[PDB]
């Protein structure tokens, strides 16, 4: 049995959000529910809990008490997590899971769900800028800077060379914009032979910039 | 076999049946008397433990008064209790699983009516007692039939 | 509860047995302890529920034991798809869900020599806004690496199945007017395979 | 709909049934009646050196307290796979009570203790002797509240 | 353990269930037929005296008919009856309380309907059978069940 | 005495209660799982010949894992099963009557809902099994119950 | 509205409980553990003719398989009554197991047979000897699938 749901995304600071976990394929009322998040780099964190078909006993994490409310609707069989007054530490991936808590059964979350990305940002999406990194065996790179947390695709020579290419995942910044660098290493023979062009395609604003890096 | 003893009732009871524990068989508590309806469920199920304690209390109460050694219980050990509860709890303990130590119980009371559930004993594990949350659903599942008890 | 894993990261190859340890502070009920597996994309799995038990769809290479404040999770044999994050979990106390910090199991190999490169800015980057220089290391092992920058004397990918050897980048950033102060800048990196430090520098121009 | 707890006191079921309680891992207190008492202990030292002891004259003397010997009777009868060969270090001269054994077979007797006051393999405790003794009305029953179901389980 | 025997049924019975006593089984009476509704409560009770007697009667019929010493009941006694009722009655007798003796019974007959009740047994106390008014409320307590039988 | 064990349940079940049976202890079948409603009836009847086998399966399942001889079942036999069923079938076979060997069972499936009922068992006599017609009424009797399950 | 049938396989309960099956009224099979196997054979001939055996040292010599002696012990105990003369005999030299009963009284042993591999009277069989022996795995369970109730009911 599996749980299907959707939600999350980009929200500006100070807004309000709703997480929905829908249920299908099991007797809903006879089970307890948990909401758990995973921040980038660290271990999982509690977010909320709720007990079985009473809506009576409610528990929240020690850190995040107050800004969250958790509820369950048996008529539509939905977990509703209402978030108010968003902070800058809520950027993470959420899981909605289910477990039962009795004498015979030990405690375990078995039917998990789908991870849900949630991110807070002040500015909107702004197209990045592409920088060149031309130098036995050497290496050359394409860098993109002033980049939005949404994913992009960066490619060498329209994907002709797919060997020895390393793309670095975005890392925490200071200003508030991600960035990423890609490097490809080739022996001395290949230098000056094949045309190498840095291609960046970014779905928000659909920025499709192709710069032919040449001397 | 099967337990055969019966509840002896009291004099000042508000209902024809139903036991009422006194002050001397409780710790840091007063005398409490359960409803007759709750006690009516003891003689119809073999998977309960509190009614065994009531049967032992009643047997002792009649033994002290109506008679002036210990073969009275050797001859009547079966008529009062069920040895398989002891065996089952022993097997749960030997498998490193929560079991019941026959000492303290949890019940569910109603603020106004006073109708009460049949207590089930609190569970232990290796000298350490549980928290309320660890069996939350139990606490609420009985609550459900409370609504069903209204029908 | 304070609940920690040990060791922080494990390095082993298939063939032998390995152990992970979970330690707490308060007294622990063995019946409410779970062990969880977290891979890259797929949702986390239920490796073990109970102090020493079995799941519905888990191989027989896993086992658990322990008591008191010690928990041992033992894997007798490995697999190409058994290297990800692990967690030990307790129900109750404070807060109700006491997830662990983290664990990671990797592969063992001999030492390798990193390939080093340094990339300074260009003349067009006056339109960039702020100057950046990239000190890049590729194909090094093990994880122990230290990077520093010197005047007048972070980003990482994941371990790859085809190679199992890491990469590292440093993006030093300086404001436009602040760059015209000095002319020589160095980046230095040290790692246990090369006891002698190797430092590389560049001259403005 | 509110939750409450209650705790029974087994002290009232005093003379109808034997009661038992625990101090620590190697101590057990048995009480019948009001004043009589038995100590069940594990100890590394031997006391009785009399290798001859028969149980016929024990019940034949009839000067003993006949409401007490039944408990130790059920105790040595309930142990399983008992050889009835030797090492029976019993002694009741002068009307007193004393029973002890070597633990170095012990699996059955240790299971007996675990049942009489409360994996599964042939556990080998480091203690070497089991001591049965008379005792006075002390305050043994303090580590845990005494309960009568320890004796019910054995029966 | 628990009693496990069943009912052999009859040929001319109106309803598939039910047991009809013979004339040669009673004293100064005729054959009597109990409805299936009344006898359906034997397999869901443990504190009755009539149903044990019917089990013994069934066993006697089958043993005399389908076979041709005494070890049979020496082996089947636990199956047919429940020794705990014997212990309970013996304890009530040793402590001087009115008690049952498996000799004579009482029931309620509805003349028009023909539906009857499970006969709870009479009580004796030291050579004197009880008199009717003494357990008056019981005689009417089961009467209330007939009202609930209208549903 | 009375059986006292409880069903362990499983992770990944449609409902909280209900015992799902795997494919390693069946013949010519895969894993097969029963509804919780059918499971709810084992803990209230003593003549059922099926739930004893579920109890034995669960005891073995929980003894293989959380352990590392045979005296365990010597101590647990009473708490697991009811020897009176064995004696009942033995006395019924020795009188040359069809009896249940606890080998194969029949249940009333429902095509859409899947609310399978609690199976009784096929009987046997002198090595020959029976036919569907010989207990026709039985096959129909339980059917009536499922109609009352609609209420 | 549809009838179905399921047949349960009693082979998984291997070590938790002994099992038994039937080929023919001559010999009955007992399996314990992973492989340990006992035959209960009816035959007119005698394979051993020793005149003296006893059980005390059988458990006292203590080098035997202690998970196996139990079934023959419960077989020896479950028979209703027994003749004073020890017509039955035993032999365990070399580690093997051999228990012979001289049938040529039989009522109890025949009901034990009717129960172990499962009108009421003292009709006896034409066979004159019971041999109780060790065996290999081989195959004794083909006519009827093995079941555990052959031993549960006689405990
Ligand atoms: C032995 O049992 C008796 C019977 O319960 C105990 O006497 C009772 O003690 C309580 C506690 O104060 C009183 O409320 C009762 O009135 C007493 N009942 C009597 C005197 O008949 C007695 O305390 C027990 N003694 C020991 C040493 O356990
Ligand atoms: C449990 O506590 C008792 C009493 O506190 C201990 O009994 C001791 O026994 C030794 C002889 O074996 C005496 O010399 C001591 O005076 C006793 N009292 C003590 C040590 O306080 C008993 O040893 C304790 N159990 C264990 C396992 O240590
Ligand atoms: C002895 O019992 C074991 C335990 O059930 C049997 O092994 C099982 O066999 C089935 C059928 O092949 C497998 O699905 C299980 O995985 C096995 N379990 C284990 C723990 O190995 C074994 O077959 C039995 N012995 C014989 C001779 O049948
Ligand atoms: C339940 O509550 C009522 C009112 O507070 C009280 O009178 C009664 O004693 C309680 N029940 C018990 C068992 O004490
Ligand atoms: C019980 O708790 C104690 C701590 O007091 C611990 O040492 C022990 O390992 C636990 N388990 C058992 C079986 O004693
Ligand atoms: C129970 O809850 C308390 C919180 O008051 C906590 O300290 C303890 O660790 C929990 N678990 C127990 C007592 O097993
Ligand atoms: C215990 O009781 C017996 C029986 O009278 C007596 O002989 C013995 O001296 C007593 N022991 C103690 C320590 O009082
Ligand atoms: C234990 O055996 C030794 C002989 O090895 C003997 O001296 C001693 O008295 C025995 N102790 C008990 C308590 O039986
Ligand atoms: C008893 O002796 C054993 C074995 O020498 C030892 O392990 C144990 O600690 C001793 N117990 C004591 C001295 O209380
Ligand atoms: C009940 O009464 C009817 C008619 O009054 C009679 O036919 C029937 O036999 C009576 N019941 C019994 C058990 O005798
Ligand atoms: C019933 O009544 C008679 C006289 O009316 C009386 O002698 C008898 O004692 C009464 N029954 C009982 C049990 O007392
Ligand atoms: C009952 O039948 C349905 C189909 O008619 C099937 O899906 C289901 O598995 C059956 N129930 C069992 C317990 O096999
Ligand atoms: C039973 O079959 C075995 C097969 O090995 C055979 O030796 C024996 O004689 C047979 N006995 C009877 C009575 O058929
Ligand atoms: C039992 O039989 C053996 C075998 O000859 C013999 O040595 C022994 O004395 C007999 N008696 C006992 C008590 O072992
Ligand atoms: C049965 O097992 C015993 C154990 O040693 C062995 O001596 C004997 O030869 C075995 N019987 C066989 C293999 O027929
Ligand atoms: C077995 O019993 C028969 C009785 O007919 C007897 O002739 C034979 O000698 C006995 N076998 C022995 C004692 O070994
Ligand atoms: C054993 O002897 C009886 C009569 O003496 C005979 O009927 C039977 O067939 C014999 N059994 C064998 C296996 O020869």
């Amino acid at each position: 049995v599996q749980l299907v749901q959707s939600g999350g995304g980009l929200v500006r600071p100070g807004g309000s959000l709703r997480l929905s976990c829908a249920a299908a394929g099991f007797t809903f009322k006879s089970y307890s529910m948990n909401w758990v998040r995973q921040a980038p780099g660290r271990g999982l964190e509690w977010v909320s809990s709720i007990t079985s078909r009473g809506g009576s006993k409610t528990y929240y994490a020690d850190v995040v008490k107050g800004r969250f409310t958790v509820s369950r609707d048996n008529a539509k069989q939905s977990l509703y997590l209402q978030m108010n007054s968003l902070r800058a530490e809520d950027t993470a991936i959420y899981f909605c899971a289910r477990s039962r808590h009795s004498t015979s059964q030990p405690s375990y979350m078995d039917v998990w769900g789908r991870k849900i990305t949630v991110i807070v940002s002040s500015a909107s999406t702004k197209g990045p800028s592409v920088f060149p990194l031309a130098p036995g065996t050497a290496a050359l790179g394409c860098l993109v800077k002033d980049y939005f947390p949404e994913p992009v695709t960066v490619s060498w020579n329209s994907g002709a060379l797919t060997s020895g290419v390393h793309t670095f995942p975005a890392v925490l910044q200071s200003s508030g914009l991600y960035s990423l660098s890609s490097v490809v290493t080739v022996p001395s023979s290949s230098l000056g032979t094949q045309t190498y062009i840095c291609n960046v395609n970014h779905k928000p604003s659909n920025t499709k910039v192709d710069k032919r890096v040449e001397p | 076999g099967t337990f055969t003893w019966t509840l002896s009732d009291s004099e000042g009871n508000e209902t024809p049946g139903g036991y009422c524990l006194t002050r001397w068989m409780l710790i840091e508590a007063e005398l409490k008397c359960f409803g007759n309806t709750a006690v009516a469920k003891c003689n119809e199920k073999h998977d309960e433990e509190f009614c065994d304690m009531l049967r032992l209390f009643d047997f002792n109460k009649q033994a002290i008064r109506r008679l002036k050694s210990i073969q009275l219980i050797n001859k009547a050990v079966n008529a009062l209790i069920n040895d398989q509860l002891i065996m089952k709890n022993h097997l749960r303990d030997i498998m490193c699983i929560p079991y019941c130590n026959y000492s303290k119980y949890w019940y569910l009371n109603h603020t106004s009516s006073g109708r009460t559930s049949l207590p089930k004993c609190w569970l232990i594990s290796n000298g350490s007692y549980l928290n309320e949350t660890q069996f939350s659903d139990d606490i609420e599942q009985q609550a459900d039939n409370m609504i069903t008890e209204m029908l | 509860i304070v609940l920690t894993q040990s060791p922080g990261t494990l390095s082993l190859s298939p063939g032998e047995r390995a152990t992970l340890s979970c330690r707490a502070s308060q007294s622990v009920i063995s019946y409410y302890v779970a062990w969880y597996q977290h891979k890259g994309g797929q949702a986390p799995r239920l490796l073990i529920y109970g102090a020493s038990s079995r799941a519905t769809g888990v191989p027989d290479r896993f086992s658990g034991s322990g008591s008191g404040t010690d928990f041992t999770l033992t894997i007798s044999s490995l697999e190409p798809e058994d290297f990800a994050l692990y967690y030990c979990q307790y129900y109750g106390s404070s807060p109700l869900w006491a997830f662990g910090q983290g664990t990671k199991v990797e592969i063992k190999r001999t030492v390798a020599a990193p390939s080093v490169f340094i990339f300074p800015p260009s003349d067009e980057q006056l339109k960039s806004g702020t100057a950046s220089v990239v000190c890049l290391l590729n194909n090094f092992y093990p994880r122990e690496a230290k990077v520093q920058w010197k005047v007048d004397n972070e980003s990482v990918t994941e371990q790859d199945s085809k190679d199992s050897t890491y990469s590292l980048s440093s993006t030093l950033t300086l404001s436009k007017a602040d760059y015209e102060k000095h002319k020589v800048y160095a980046c230095e990196v040290t790692h246990q395979g090369l006891s002698s430090p190797v430092t590389k520098s560049f001259n403005r121009g | 709909y509110e939750l409450q707890t209650l705790e029974l006191n087994m002290e009232t079921l005093n003379m109808t049934m034997p009661l038992s309680c625990t101090k620590n891992s190697s101590h057990h207190y048995i009480r019948v009646g009001n004043e009589t008492g038995l100590e069940l202990t594990l100890t590394n030292t031997s006391i009785i050196n009399h290798k001859f002891c028969n149980l016929s004259d024990a019940h034949k003397k009839n000067l003993y307290d006949h409401a007490l010997m039944s408990i130790i009777s059920t105790f040595h009868l309930s142990i399983p796979n008992f050889n009835q060969y030797e090492a029976m270090s019993c002694d009741f001269n002068g009307g007193k009570i004393s029973v002890q054994y070597n633990l170095s077979v012990a699996n059955g007797v240790l299971q007996t203790f675990m049942r009489m006051a409360w994996n599964w393999d042939c556990i080998m405790t480091s203690y070497q002797y089991l001591i049965i003794q008379n005792t006075t009305w002390e305050d043994h029953c303090q580590f845990s509240r005494p309960s009568p179901i320890g004796y019910l389980g054995l029966l």
